[PDB]
């Protein structure tokens, strides 16, 4: 169980 | 007159009902009738200005159970910012991303976001994007009372902060929201105990300035196609 956030910033 | 046309008439309200969940857990349901539409947004803060009915995802838990993953869970919806963005426009529905959280879409069945078809596609940031065509709902919807084709799809998934989860259990993504156009179920509903003769049912439509319906099943059938004759098409 890892987590890859495709959390876009900047 | 067609009582089905009621639906792509300017300034009629569907019913929206937004299901959300964390790690396969049901954390939060809400029914949302606005022209302007839904927002899925995370309270964070924000720009109360901006249009659509603003719906809050409920904050997770601080449990030293499950604690590992719901540190996750609360930051993705700390990059919602604008939210998503759920409207309607004639006889399309029309989603896009205000936030930081990249989002995967797809129209799937209701107990499951996941066939494995994959994903629509992704909830686009710059442009609105078409998620749902009524045109071949309907179309896909005749088929199926014409005891031929299977139930159309009508639930939207929407798959938050991670990409689509396929061929994985969507019990592992951090959030899963699932958006029902009520008159759609109502719709497949009234074709899934309807057809069993000339008898009439009733459907109630779910949406703004409607009454319950009691129709026949070949007057079910000639109202669907009616309806379809005055749609575009591709």
């Amino acid at each position: 169980e890892e987590f890859e956030l495709l959390i876009s910033n900047s | 007159e067609n009582p089905l046309k009621r639906l792509l008439v300017p300034g009629e309200e569907w019913e929206f009902e937004v299901t959300a969940f964390y790690r396969g857990r049901q954390v939060f349901q809400q029914t949302i009738s606005c022209p302007e539409g839904l927002r899925l947004v995370g309270s964070e803060v924000g720009d109360r200005t901006l249009p659509g009915w603003p719906v809050t995802l409920p904050d997770p838990g601080m449990s030293l159970t499950d604690r590992g993953v719901m540190s996750y869970v609360r930051h993705v919806l700390s990059c919602l910012g604008g939210g998503l963005a759920l409207w309607r426009a004639g006889q399309w529905l029309w989603a896009q991303r205000l936030g930081h959280c990249h989002t995967y879409w797809a129209v799937s069945e209701e107990l499951l976001p996941n066939s494995g078809h994959g994903p629509d596609g992704e909830v686009p940031k710059d442009k609105e994007g078409g998620v749902f065509d009524l045109g071949p709902f309907i179309v896909d919807l005749i088929t199926f009372t014409e005891g031929s084709g299977r139930s159309p799809r009508y639930a939207l998934w929407f798959c938050v902060g991670e990409s689509w989860p396929q061929d994985q259990p969507w019990t592992k993504r951090l959030v899963m929201v699932k958006v029902v156009p009520t008159c759609l179920r109502a719709l497949v509903e009234m074709a899934r105990v309807g057809g069993a003769s000339s008898l009439e049912n009733t459907v109630d439509l779910h949406i703004s300035n409607s009454h319950p319906l009691s129709l026949t099943s070949d007057q079910y059938k000639a109202y669907l196609q009616d309806l379809v004759e005055g749609m575009d098409f591709q």
